[PDB]
């Protein structure tokens, strides 16, 4: 068994992650594997969410 | 609500290792408790870390930093385990 992660989001999305040298040595790398995975995956979600200024416009006028 | 959720299950060689890692972990996040929460623990040899967050950006920042601590420990148990 390896390290694993499992993700849930309020918009119906569910995500599962899963990727000489020593056992724990290997474990450490698999974790950068996962850390990466997760960091890609979440930025990608943040990006899609992006893709406000007007809202920041209506306030001003309100006050003018 | 803290509904962006991620659990990370990490396997060590044995329960002791797992147990000690959770003691050593002692997190302390830069993130507001209202926006971000983490729960660690261990069952047998697996370490359970459970994150809860406002949204994906908070989550991302908090999870990476933790993973970093964890690695540090895995690195340290590596050198000790072998002498």
């Amino acid at each position: 068994k390896l390290p694993v992660a499992q993700y849930s989001a309020p918009d119906g999305v569910e995500k599962s992650f899963a990727p000489q040298l020593t056992y724990l040595g290997q474990l450490r790398t698999q974790l950068t594997g996962l850390q990466d995975d997760i960091n890609e995956f979440l930025t990608g979600r943040m990006e899609l969410a992006k893709n406000a200024d007007e809202k920041r416009i209506q306030e001003e006028i309100n006050q003018l | 609500s803290l509904d962006h959720t991620l659990e990370l299950k990490i396997p060590f060689e044995t329960e002791r290792q797992a147990t000690i890692a959770t003691k050593v972990l002692s997190p302390d996040p830069i993130l507001k408790p209202q926006d971000f929460q983490v729960d660690y623990s261990s069952e047998k040899n697996v370490m359970l870390v459970q994150f809860r967050s406002i949204d994906d950006r908070v989550l991302r920042v908090g999870v990476s930093s933790i993973i970093d601590s964890i690695k540090t420990i895995v690195e340290a148990m590596d050198v000790l385990s072998h002498h």
